[PDB]
């Protein structure tokens, strides 16, 4: 019953330069009984697995570079990057965490222009 | 030095069977919750089902119910993953990944606490071809 | 015994009759229910699905299979129970394996 | 030393009690006779209070 | 911002309290008088409450 879509499937961005990936689920993500929004972005290289970059709506994972920070409401979220370089880019992927029954939405595409 | 090394993958026939096994290193396997994602070629990421760390408390995406059958060993300190009746639509690359940090504490009349760190670290992952 | 040729005024909503009825069927109430059974070690999270009955039209919904881990008669064991509640006493609740909890905890 | 119409009725019986604090457990242990106590099937325990 | 008067006098006190569940517990954190506290030698925690 709930869902995620991101907007931006295909953003090149200039190396070097800021850029961010929205995302929004259908229903809230906010968990009412200790006031968190639980929700991870995830990002896939070519030829690898994915990695963990935020856990949370702002929590960043240990080994993440301190470029890549978290935002958002209860159903939009954002994520930021101050500067994408080449170790950067690949296929971001946004994934609910309030129910148990976690889903992935369609992912965004980012690379170098 | 967490590590997740997923094996038994391989092609195939529609209807058959497989069972993969993630043997995992690095941090106590029965103190974390253990998901299975999978990615079909061409397509995004897919969460497929997660076990808890007792083997006692299992669900299943609604995409993969009934064909699919999570279990785990945590003697071993593997995860095991046992697909039936698989289609054409279950041709991926599976991914065995570590959940949160779930303990139960005995002192405080078995109290139970959990820290989520999203799905943690990732396996290298391994290649099921449904086809014929 | 009939009082012949007395007429009195009666005010039904000032009797305080009422008053005393009200108090005294609470009070029973309360000393009925105090030396019973307290519930709290059942106030856990619940496991909720559909009843797999045959459910008609209007009591889809109604009623839930919910399962959960209660105390038993050692402090240190745990029993997993499954039992049927309406709607009316649940209420959602996120956690991990769990989706409704008691209305009332 | 126990003499023999004594064998088998006071058991040396160990347990987690509870303490003062709600998250700590002390383990202790009691002599408790044969009476006071039922068998019981467990992994790491195999007595019971009886009334319990 | 603690004047010379008050040092010592109140500390900001972390404990893991019961919640609504019986099963789960809520961390969280309070400031207490240091005559309501108590040292404890223990392994994580430093005091107890005086009349536990
Ligand atoms: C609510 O309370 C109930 C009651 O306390 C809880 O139920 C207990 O759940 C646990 C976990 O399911 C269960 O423990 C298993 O009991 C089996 C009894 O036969 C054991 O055989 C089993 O061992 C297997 O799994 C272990 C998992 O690590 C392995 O270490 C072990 O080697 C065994 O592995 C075999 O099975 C696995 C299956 O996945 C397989 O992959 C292996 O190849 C191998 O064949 C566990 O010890 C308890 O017995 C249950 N208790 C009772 C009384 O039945 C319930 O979990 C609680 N609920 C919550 C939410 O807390
Ligand atoms: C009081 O509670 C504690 C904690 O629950 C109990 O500790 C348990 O003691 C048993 C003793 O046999 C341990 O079993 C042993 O475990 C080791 C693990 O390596 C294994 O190699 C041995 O073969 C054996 O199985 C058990 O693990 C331990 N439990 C825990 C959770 O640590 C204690 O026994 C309880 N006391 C009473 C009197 O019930
Ligand atoms: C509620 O759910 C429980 C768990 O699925 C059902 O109990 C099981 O029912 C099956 C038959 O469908 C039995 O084979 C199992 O042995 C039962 N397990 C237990 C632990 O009791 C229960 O029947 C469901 N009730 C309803 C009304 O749907
Ligand atoms: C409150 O509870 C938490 C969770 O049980 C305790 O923090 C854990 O302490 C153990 C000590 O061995 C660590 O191994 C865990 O890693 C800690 N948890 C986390 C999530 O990091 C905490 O110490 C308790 N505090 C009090 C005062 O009782
Ligand atoms: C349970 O019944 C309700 C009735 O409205 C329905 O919406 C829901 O999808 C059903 N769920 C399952 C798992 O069958
Ligand atoms: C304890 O004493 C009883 C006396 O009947 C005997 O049968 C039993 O084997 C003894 N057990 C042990 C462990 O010494
Ligand atoms: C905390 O207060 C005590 C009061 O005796 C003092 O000795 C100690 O140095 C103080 N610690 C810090 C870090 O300010």
């Amino acid at each position: 019953d709930i869902v995620m879509t991101q907007t931006p499937l295909s953003l090149p961005v200039t190396p070097g330069e800021p850029a961010s990936i929205s995302c929004r689920s259908s229903q809230s993500l906010l968990n009412s009984e200790d006031g968190n929004t639980y929700l991870d972005w995830y990002l896939q290289k070519p030829g690898q697995s994915p990695q963990l970059l935020i856990y949370e709506v702002s929590n960043r994972a240990s080994g993440v570079p301190d470029r890549f920070s978290g935002s958002g409401s209860d159903t939009d979220f954002t994520l930021e990057i101050s500067r994408v370089e080449a170790e950067d880019v690949g296929v971001y992927y946004c994934m609910k965490a309030l129910e148990f029954p976690f889903t992935f939405g369609p992912g965004t595409k980012l690379d170098i222009k | 030095d967490v590590q997740l090394v997923e094996s038994g993958g391989g092609l195939v026939k529609p209807g058959g069977s497989l069972r993969l096994s993630c043997v995992a290193s690095g941090f106590t396997f029965s103190s974390y919750l253990m998901h299975w994602v999978r990615q079909a070629p061409g397509k995004g990421l897919e969460w497929v089902s997660v076990i808890s760390e007792s083997g006692g408390n299992i669900y299943y995406s609604d995409s993969v119910k009934g064909r699919f059958t999570i279990s785990r060993d945590n003697a071993k300190n593997s995860l095991f993953l046992q697909m039936n009746s698989l289609r054409a639509e279950d041709t991926a690359v599976y991914y065995c990944t570590r959940g949160g940090l779930f303990h139960i504490d005995y002192d405080d009349d078995y109290a139970y606490y959990y820290t989520g760190r999203g799905l943690d670290y990732w396996g290298q992952g391994v290649l099921v071809t449904v086809s014929a | 015994i009939h009082l012949e040729n007395v007429t009195e005024e009666f005010n039904m909503w000032k009797n305080n009759m009422v008053e005393q009825m009200h108090e005294d069927i609470i009070s029973l109430w309360d000393q009925s229910l105090k030396p019973c059974v307290k519930l709290t070690p059942l106030c856990v999270g619940l496991q909720c699905t559909n009843v797999t009955n045959n459910i008609t039209d209007d009591m889809r919904g109604e009623l839930k299979n919910c399962s959960f881990n209660a105390t038993t008669e050692l402090r240190n064991k745990r029993q997993k129970v499954y039992s049927l509640f309406y709607r009316l006493d649940i209420v959602p609740m996120v956690d991990l394996w769990t989706n409704y909890r008691l209305i009332s905890c």
